[PDB]
């Protein structure tokens, strides 16, 4: 996260005066895809029977 | 402070070349150079003078 801090508008040389400096940053992870699977095996006369 | 490019890394575009770099490809020397004939039968028989 950033950091801002309270400026005067007085006078310059007061150092309350300048605007601080402060920084951003990320960092990455990863997403990655795996696979669930099942094969259900059947007669063909069973399927045709069927209702 | 101030964001480094380590800070911002996560952030980067990617882009890739949008074609593979192979070498170029050729065909046999044999069906190149020798005379060819169409099959129909899975052998020819040839006769040959021989005396």
């Amino acid at each position: 996260l950033p950091t801002a801090g309270w400026v005067t508008d007085d006078t310059s040389g007061a150092a309350t005066g300048t605007k601080p400096t402060s920084k951003v940053s990320w960092t990455g992870k990863n997403l990655v895809a795996e696979e669930i699977a099942v094969i259900v095996p059947v007669h063909e006369n069973t399927i045709a029977d069927s209702r | 402070a101030d964001i480094s490019r380590a800070d911002a890394l996560a952030l980067l575009a990617t882009q890739e070349l949008d074609s593979i770099i192979k070498p170029e490809t050729s065909g046999s020397a044999a069906l190149a150079a020798f005379r060819s004939i169409r099959m129909s039968a899975g052998t020819v028989s040839m006769p040959v003078l021989a005396a």
